[PDB]
């Protein structure tokens, strides 16, 4: 059992002068992303989009344009610094969707509450020939 | 002069034929991509893994052979 | 000394020695038997 | 902070043990090959020192000794040129009759039929005509006998040995400490004042004591064997005084500031000597003297051990403003840390310099009998353009390697760099737009002219006879240069260059040297082509640098390295996102730009400059002034330039120029050969190789080093290398056959 | 979205998950190998199709497969 | 006569490349290995490396020697 | 172009262009209905082969017909 | 003291504030162009835009056109500018037809730079866009006619 931490607005954002690498209309009408982390101090870190920003001591909130930017920055926060991070997807309705770490456990560490998806129980060479799924909507790897 | 150009023409027929035949016989798979039949006639590639796999599809073999055909008919 | 002979056994160096010998040979053969579209000795 | 000599003793042991361990420098490569890919990596990583080790001191020591190796090779090469000038040249016969004899410094052996390449170059000499220019240098240096060339070749060989020795010495015996390299103020002070200053002064010395007098006897028609030896001018000052009377004073006017009395052999006349067609040697010696003073002064700007002077860090930090923040703060730390940064700036400036040299040497021919030797002049201009362009693309490559490898805002921060990175999208978007605008409004005008000319509407073209696009600004400039002497340069007797000033056509041996170069709609259109091509090259390379770290498509791009093929077929496909692939793409555009530049040079010079002159002064240009009316259309370039001027190289068979015909066709061949690599991909080739490998295993002759297709990156590198070699060598053969036959 | 599948040749070395730049893959428990874990692709709607996972797999042949399929804003890696 | 000869030779070339293209597409989409077991068609796939390797040999021989003779004469 | 330049170069370039359009006054009054992206990998192979072939055929056709008909013999 | 700041204070919205972007002169001038008059009927803004542009297009067509040196028809080369107004008006029309459906509300922003709620421009509606297209056509034809009406006492006729 794991309860995703809710996104807390009014969480401070890093010190940064602005860049052309930030959000666009996509964030207004489609979706954007938010990564939060806890920092032990004020540090300089490389922004996945602009140049250099100053991570604030304590909780940090950072809105990014793509999920991959959140995961890249988080990978670095966990690597260069030793910082726990989470990030979420945010729709223009205000709805928030917690994304990562999905279990509260990082996905490279096996966690027992996890259900198999897209797992085929056979060697890859035992997939059927296309002719055997022709005119059916299926793909030989969907089995 | 006709001897020499006839052997160039033989070269073009053999090379174009080599590209197309290898493309057709390796369309279902190779050692680099044994499951190629599962990816269809035309796909970009199979990524930079396993050494790099650009132009590994059968459609790519056609695309390559058209150059040799234009050369031969030239 | 042993290491130097080893270096001289390496692919590019052995190749330059080998093809340089071959080139001198073929050059001298074309020097004593120039032109020649055929094997004339039958 | 006390600058001093710092080295370490015996850091690396001189041994053949690692000669026998291929890839010793790399921990992975040293394990030897499991596949053929190993063999390529061994050569691609050999000079990538900062990938071998992370210790800045070791890297700096490798760099230093490597530079010694380079200089050794250069001295061996100069030894070759002087030795061939002494032993296998017609340089003395040419020295007698320069306007007729063709310079030749290479002779071929009679083995397989190739002796036909030993052509009639004059002076009873059979050989290959040389376009390097060494004869005009040697004449300008007062060199007369082959013996002097021998002595120079021996000295050059000795210096090759000394440089090589110093490389081994400073890598294996006394290897400087890292602090020694980072003493930037000392280095700049010694290269400004010591290297450039004392070099220019020394050369001024040789010129006033050797070059000027010996060239006076040459110009006066004296036989070179009868000319006094250069040291006889140093001993008996009466020889010089007869030639140059000022030498009777004993350098007393120099100390008494009577320097105007030296206006005899130190002059500001400008223009060209009408006998030799080269710049006045008095002006040149005076020039090297002034340059010597300027650099000797410039070498005292930086503080070292005596408190006076500048620290460069101070200068940087003081320079900041309301738009750039704290800018320049941090650059001293970057430029004393990253070799790739220094190599980037130095490649940029050295290539740009080489291009400037290319212009200044044609518009101001510095050596005697150089301007009228059109093969040498075309060869020099084209050559230095190529060197410059290559060097600049290199500057982009190493700016990118800095960004990927040495950039770290948490350690060595710079405000200017951060701000640039913070509006990279604006910069690249605007450069993109300018490139499109320039494409349309330079090349689209050509297409306009081709279409109007084909439709029978030459009055609707862009032409000096239809819709004129006059380069009014450049015309005004060259007018101002023409009016400069006596007005804004009262000391200057004539124009700065004969391309400016009207009249004063200079002819040598019936051939013209320089006359005023006209400018019109054709020159306008071409110049905007050059603007266009340069802007697109800058776009590709700068875009490569600024997005090497990251982008909206790939946020973690810097973790993939400087040189990587892609990040896969996803995100729509990400091939050629690496900064390396931006250098790859920019090489083609440097080729395009420089190609159009040298075509513009050959075309314009043969049309409006070079040619023969009548006894009564009627000039016939090599081509009939057809630049203005034929270059304003792409069909005119295809027909009146390429199709016309290629006749020599396709007609060279059976002559001594047939080698240029062979290289014409062969360079076409390697260029087309590159298209195999550039248009395909290694997956196909690896599969084919699987079948070939099957065939070898069938006969027990499959190799242990498993055959592999080239890497994606290597496919690209091979491709661009053969593309560039083929194109450049094709234009090489074309140019040399053309200008050697018709020049 | 791109399809991503795991095959029971998987040995549970976790490298596909470690390589993934959009967090598509997880390690779930399993009894078929010694590491007692097998990969899974529960979030392929975020899959961009770069095949870093495939570059990371040590199994011969692969135990992750990315079948590039219907493109979306997320699969094309668009930040706009 | 020139225009027609050129016309039909280029048409013929494109048609040939297409023929091989659809051979490959056949192998991917329609080919049923079990239903063609051990017949001539499956045996094409079974010894594809001999086929491809010998086309490679013929193309290399023709290329080496035709190009070599042209270059010698030049 | 389509045969030597590959996609990622153009995709990043187009991203800078999207930024440019959204941040330009008067022009950002106009919005695209379809997100501008660089051509696909295969699509570029096809487009470049088609340009290569059209240029091939049209070049040789012009030379053939002009060189023969110009002489008619 | 520094001249460049993030856009509207938010440093993670992808843009910057410069003398070019946010300046009283620039902000006033852009705010006083018809396209940026959000409360005005789009038909009138289209009138102004069409008048300005249609008037502008006459110059290059007449002076650079094929009949430019036949002053008898060269002056009448303004028909070409009229035709370009027609084509542009087609482009506008199909842009609106493609972009806006009948009953959809405006897609323009309903906020100001200072955060207060705003009423969105009707230009970004199907009816508002149709009105702006009709206005641009009318004003464009009219501006071409007005420029062609003046052939006299101009250094470049
Ligand atoms: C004279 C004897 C000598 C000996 C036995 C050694 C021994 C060694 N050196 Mg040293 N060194 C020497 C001279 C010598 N060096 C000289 C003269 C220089 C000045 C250039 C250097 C500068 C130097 C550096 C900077 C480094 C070494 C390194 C090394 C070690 C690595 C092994 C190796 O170098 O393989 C190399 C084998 C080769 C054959 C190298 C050939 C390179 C030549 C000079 C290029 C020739 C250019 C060629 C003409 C281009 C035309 C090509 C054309 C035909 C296509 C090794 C123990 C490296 C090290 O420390 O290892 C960790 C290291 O980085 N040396
Ligand atoms: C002038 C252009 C050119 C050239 C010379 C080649 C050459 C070749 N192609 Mg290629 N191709 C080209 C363009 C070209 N291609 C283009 C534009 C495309 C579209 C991308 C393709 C796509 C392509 C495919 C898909 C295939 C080929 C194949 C082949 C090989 C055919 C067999 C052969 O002819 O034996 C050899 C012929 C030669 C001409 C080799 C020339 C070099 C000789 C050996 C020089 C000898 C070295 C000499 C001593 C100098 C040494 C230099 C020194 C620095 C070391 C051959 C090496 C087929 C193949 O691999 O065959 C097995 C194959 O499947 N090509
Ligand atoms: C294949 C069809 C086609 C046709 C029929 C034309 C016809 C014409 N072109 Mg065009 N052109 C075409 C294709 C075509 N072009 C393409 C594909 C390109 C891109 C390369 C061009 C680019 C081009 C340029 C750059 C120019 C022309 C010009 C001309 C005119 C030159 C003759 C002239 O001086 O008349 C008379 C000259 C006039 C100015 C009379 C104007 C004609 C009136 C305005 C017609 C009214 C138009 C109509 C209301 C709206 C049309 C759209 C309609 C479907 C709703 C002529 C009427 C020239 C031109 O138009 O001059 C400005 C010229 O500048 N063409
Ligand atoms: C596959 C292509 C090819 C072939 C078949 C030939 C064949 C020949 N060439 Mg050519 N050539 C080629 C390509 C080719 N060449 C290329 C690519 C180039 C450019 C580099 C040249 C450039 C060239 C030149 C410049 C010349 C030739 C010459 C010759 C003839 C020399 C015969 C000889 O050496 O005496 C006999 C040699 C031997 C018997 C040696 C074999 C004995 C061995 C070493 C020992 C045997 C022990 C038992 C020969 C018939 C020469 C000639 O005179 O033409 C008539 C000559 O002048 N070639
Ligand atoms: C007036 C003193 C002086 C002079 C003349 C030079 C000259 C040169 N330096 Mg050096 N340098 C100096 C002081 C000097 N340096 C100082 C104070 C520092 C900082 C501590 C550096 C550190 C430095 C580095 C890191 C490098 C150079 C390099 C070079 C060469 C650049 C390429 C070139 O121009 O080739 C032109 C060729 C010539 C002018 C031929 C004459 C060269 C003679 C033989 C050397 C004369 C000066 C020499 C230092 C005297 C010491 C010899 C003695 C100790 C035995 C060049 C020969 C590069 C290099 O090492 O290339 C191998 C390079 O990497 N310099
Ligand atoms: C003084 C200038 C200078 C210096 C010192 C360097 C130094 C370096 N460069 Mg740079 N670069 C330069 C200029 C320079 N470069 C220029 C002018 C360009 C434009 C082309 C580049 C573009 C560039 C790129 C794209 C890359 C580098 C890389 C590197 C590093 C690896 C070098 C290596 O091991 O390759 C080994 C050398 C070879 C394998 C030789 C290759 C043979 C060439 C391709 C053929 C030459 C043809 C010949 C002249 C003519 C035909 C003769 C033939 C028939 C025999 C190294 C530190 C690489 C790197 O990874 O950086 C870390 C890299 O990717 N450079
Ligand atoms: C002749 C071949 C060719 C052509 C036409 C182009 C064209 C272009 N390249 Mg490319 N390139 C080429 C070869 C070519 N390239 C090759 C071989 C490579 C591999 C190395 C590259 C790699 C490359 C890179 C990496 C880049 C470019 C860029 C560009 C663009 C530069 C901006 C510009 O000039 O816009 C204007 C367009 C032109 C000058 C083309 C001609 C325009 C005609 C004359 C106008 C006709 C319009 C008419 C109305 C048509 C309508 C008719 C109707 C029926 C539709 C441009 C469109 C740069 C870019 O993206 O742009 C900034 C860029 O970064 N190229
Ligand atoms: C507009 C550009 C321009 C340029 C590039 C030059 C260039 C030159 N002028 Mg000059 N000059 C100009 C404008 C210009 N001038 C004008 C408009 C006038 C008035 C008509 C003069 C009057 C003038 C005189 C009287 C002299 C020169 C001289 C010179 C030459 C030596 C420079 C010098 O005196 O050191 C620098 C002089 C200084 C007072 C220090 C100023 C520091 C500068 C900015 C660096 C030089 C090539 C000298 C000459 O004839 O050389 C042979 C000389 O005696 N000029
Ligand atoms: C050279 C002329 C450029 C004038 C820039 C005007 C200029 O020098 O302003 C200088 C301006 C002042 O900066 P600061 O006062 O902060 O500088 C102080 C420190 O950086 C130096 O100590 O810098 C900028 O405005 C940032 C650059 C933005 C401007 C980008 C525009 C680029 C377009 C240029 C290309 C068009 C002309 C090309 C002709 C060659
Ligand atoms: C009568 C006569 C004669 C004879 C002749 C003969 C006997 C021949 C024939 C010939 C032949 C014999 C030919 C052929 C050709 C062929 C081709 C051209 C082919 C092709 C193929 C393909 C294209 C394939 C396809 C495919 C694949 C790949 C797989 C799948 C299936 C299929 C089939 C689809 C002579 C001349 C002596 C003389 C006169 C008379
Ligand atoms: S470069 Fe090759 S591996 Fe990379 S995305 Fe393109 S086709 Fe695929
Ligand atoms: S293709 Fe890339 S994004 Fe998709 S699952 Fe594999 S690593 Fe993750
Ligand atoms: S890389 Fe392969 S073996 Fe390793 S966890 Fe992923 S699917 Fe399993």
């Amino acid at each position: 059992g794991f309860t995703p931490p809710e996104l807390d607005p009014n969480t401070p954002s890093p010190i940064f002068g602005g860049s052309t690498g930030g959000l666009l209309r996509k964030a207004q009408v489609e979706e954007f992303y938010v990564i939060t982390w806890e920092s032990p101090k004020e540090q300089i870190f490389e922004m996945p989009t602009g140049g250099a920003a100053i991570m604030r001591e304590g909780p940090n909130l950072l809105k990014l344009a793509r999920k991959e930017q959140c995961l890249a920055l988080g990978t670095r926060l966990r690597s260069k610094y030793k910082i726990k991070y989470q990030f979420y997807r945010v729709f223009p309705s205000g709805e928030v969707q917690y994304l990562h770490p999905k279990d509260g456990v990082y996905p490279e560490k096996v966690n027992p509450g996890r259900q198999g998806v897209g797992v085929n129980f056979r060697s890859i060479g035992k997939n059927v020939s296309p002719i055997e799924v022709k005119f059916t909507g299926k793909q030989p790897y969907d089995l | 002069g006709d001897f020499l150009v006839h052997h160039a023409i033989a070269l073009g027929l053999h090379t174009t034929t080599l590209i197309l035949v290898k493309g057709a016989l390796d369309a279902r798979g190779s050692k680099l991509m044994p499951d190629k039949k599962d990816f269809g006639y035309s796909f970009p590639c199979d990524g930079p893994g396993r050494g790099g796999t650009c132009d590994i599809s059968a459609w790519d073999a056609f695309y390559l052979a058209v150059f040799w055909m234009l050369n031969t008919i030239g | 000394m042993r290491d130097l002979k080893t270096y001289l056994s390496v692919a590019p160096v052995a190749s330059t020695l080998w093809f340089a010998a071959l080139a001198g040979l073929l050059i001298e053969i074309n020097r004593f038997f120039p032109d020649a579209l055929t094997f004339p000795f039958f | 902070p006390e600058v001093k000599i710092l080295v370490d003793r015996d850091p690396i042991k001189t041994s053949f043990e690692q000669w026998a361990k291929p890839g010793h420098f790399s921990r992975t490569i040293a394990k030897g090959p499991d596949t053929t890919t190993w063999i390529w990596n061994l050569h691609a990583d050999a000079h990538d020192f900062d990938s071998h080790t992370s210790d800045l001191e070791e890297i700096s020591r490798k760099v230093f000794s490597a530079h010694f190796g380079q200089l050794s090779i250069i001295f061996l090469w100069l030894s070759g040129m002087y030795f061939h000038g002494a032993r296998f040249s017609n340089y003395e016969a040419w020295l007698n009759d320069p306007t007729h004899i063709r310079p030749s410094a290479q002779v071929v052996w009679p083995i397989v039929g190739q002796e036909i390449l030993n052509g009639d170059v004059g002076g009873g000499f059979r050989g290959i005509q040389i376009t390097s220019g060494f004869f005009q240098i040697w004449r300008a240096s007062g060199i007369t006998s082959e013996l002097q060339l021998y002595c120079t070749a021996i000295g050059a060989l000795v210096f090759a040995a000394l440089m090589l020795f110093a490389g081994w010495f400073h890598y294996h015996k006394a290897a400087p400490k890292l602090v020694w390299f980072q003493d930037v103020e000392s280095m700049l002070n010694h290269h400004l004042a010591g290297l450039l200053g004392l070099g220019s002064l020394s050369w001024a010395g040789h010129q006033v004591h050797v070059s000027l007098p010996i060239n006076q006897f040459l110009n006066a028609g004296v036989d070179p064997k009868e000319i006094p030896l250069p040291h006889e001018f140093i001993l008996n000052r009466d020889l010089l005084a007869q030639l140059y009377p000022s030498f009777a004073e004993g350098a007393t006017p120099f100390f008494t500031l009577n320097w105007s009395k030296y206006a005899d052999f130190l002059t500001f006349r400008g223009g060209l000597d009408p006998l030799t067609g080269g710049l006045w040697l008095t002006d040149i010696a005076h020039h090297h003297l002034a340059i010597a003073i300027l650099f000797l002064i410039a070498g005292h700007m930086y503080r070292t051990n005596w408190g006076i002077g500048h620290g460069i860090k101070d200068i940087l930090e003081a320079h900041k403003g309301p738009f750039t923040g704290q800018g320049h703060k941090g650059l001293y730390e970057i430029l004393t840390t990253s070799w790739h940064a220094q190599l980037s700036i130095n490649l940029a400036m050295l290539g740009s310099l080489t291009i400037i040299v290319a212009h200044h040497m044609y518009a101001m021919p510095p050596y005697p009998y150089l301007a009228t030797d059109y093969g040498t002049q075309l060869s020099l201009f084209t050559h230095h353009m190529w060197i410059g362009g290559f060097l600049i693309v290199g500057a982009a490559a190493h700016a990118a390697i800095f960004m990927v490898r040495d950039y770290d805002p948490t350690t060595r921060y710079n405000d200017l760099l951060d701000r640039v990175l913070r509006h990279r999208d604006a910069i690249i978007s605007h450069l993109n737009w300018v490139c499109i605008f320039l494409g349309f409004h330079s090349f689209g005008l050509y297409i306009h002219n081709d279409t109007m000319s084909a439709l029978g509407r030459p009055q609707d073209m862009f032409s000096d006879t239809a819709i004129q696009l006059q380069p009014v600004f450049a015309q005004w400039i060259q007018n101002t240069h023409a009016l400069a002497p006596g007005t804004t340069a009262p000391g200057a007797t004539t124009s700065t260059s004969l391309t400016w000033g009207g009249g004063d056509l200079v002819s040598v041996g019936g051939k013209v040297a320089l006359l005023p170069i006209p400018l019109g709609t054709a020159d306008f259109l071409v110049h905007h082509i050059h603007a266009f091509t340069i802007h697109v090259t800058v776009l590709i390379l700068l875009k490569g640098v600024l997005f090497a770290r990251s982008s909206r498509l790939i946020p973690d791009k810097a973790n993939l390295g400087f040189r990587f093929p892609c990040d896969g077929p996803g995100r729509g496909g990400t091939c050629q996102v690496s900064a390396w692939d931006h250098v790859f793409l920019g090489l083609f555009w440097m080729y395009n730009a420089i190609s159009v530049v040298i075509f513009h040079f050959s075309w314009k010079m043969q049309s409006d400059v070079w040619g023969s002159i009548n006894d009564q002064g009627v000039v016939t240009h090599i081509t009939g002034g057809n630049f203005a009316q034929s270059s304003i259309t792409i069909n005119g370039w295809l027909r009146d330039f390429l199709w016309a001027q290629a006749s020599q190289v396709i007609q060279s068979y059976g002559s001594s120029l047939s080698a240029y015909g062979l290289f014409f066709l062969g360079a076409h061949f390697v260029w087309a050969f590159s298209l195999m690599f550039l248009f395909s991909g290694r997956g196909y080739w690896q599969e084919l190789i699987e079948s070939i490998v099957w065939a070898h295993n069938k006969l027990k002759v499959a190799p242990a080093t498993q055959p592999r297709a080239l890497s994606i990156v290597q496919g690209r590198a091979v491709g661009v290398t053969h593309y560039l070699l083929g194109g450049i060598a094709t234009t090489w053969a074309f140019f040399l056959a053309r200008i050697i036959a018709v020049g | 979205s791109h399809s991503v599948k795991i095959y029971d040749t998987c040995i549970g070395c976790t490298q596909c998950v470690r390589a993934c730049p959009t967090d598509v893959l997880e390690m779930i428990p399993w009894g078929g190998c010694k590491a007692k874990q097998i990969a899974s692709a529960p979030r392929t709607e975020d899959c961009v199709g770069c095949k870093r996972c495939e570059s990371a797999c040590p199994t011969d042949f692969l135990s992750v497969r990315v079948y590039l399929w219907h493109e979306t804003t997320r699969s094309m890696g668009l930040a706009y | 006569q020139a225009a027609l000869y050129t016309h039909h030779q280029y048409i013929a070339g494109f048609i040939m490349t297409g023929a091989f293209a659809h051979g490959a597409i056949f192998f991917i989409r329609d080919y049923n290995p079990e239903q063609n077991a051990d017949n001539v068609l499956a045996r094409m796939l079974e010894h594809k490396e001999a086929i491809i390797s010998h086309l490679s040999w013929a193309s290399l021989f023709l290329g080496f020697h035709t190009l070599g003779l042209y270059v010698h004469n030049d | 172009m389509f045969l030597i330049s590959w996609r990622g170069y153009w995709q990043e370039l187009i991203e800078t262009l999207a930024w440019a359009h959204e941040r330009t006054p008067l022009a950002n009054l106009i919005r695209w209905r379809d997100k501008p992206v660089a051509l696909s990998i295969v699509q570029a192979r096809l487009v470049g082969l088609v340009h290569f072939s059209v240029g091939y055929i049209f070049t040789y056709a012009a030379f053939l017909i002009a060189s023969t008909s110009g002489k008619f013999g | 003291y520094q001249v460049v700041q993030p856009i509207n204070g938010d440093p993670f919205i992808g843009s910057l504030e410069t003398p070019v972007t946010s300046s009283p002169l620039v902000a006033w001038y852009l705010s006083n162009l018809p396209g940026y008059r959000t409360a005005v009927n789009p038909l009138l803004r289209g009138i102004e835009v069409g008048l300005a542009h249609g008037f502008l297009l006459v110059g290059p067509f007449v002076k650079a056109g094929p009949l430019r040196n036949t002053e008898i028809a060269g002056q009448a080369g303004s028909l070409a500018a009229g035709g370009l107004v027609v084509i542009l008006s087609i482009c506008l029309t199909i842009y609106g037809i493609s972009s806006f459906n009948e009953g959809d509300p405006s897609t323009a922003p309903s906020l100001t730079l200072t955060g207060r709620k705003k009423q969105p421009d009707q230009l970004q509606t199907a009816d508002g866009w149709a009105k702006f297209t009709g206005g641009f056509f009318f004003g464009g034809i009219s501006g071409v006619i007005w420029a062609f009406f003046l052939l006299y006492v101009l250094d470049l006729p």
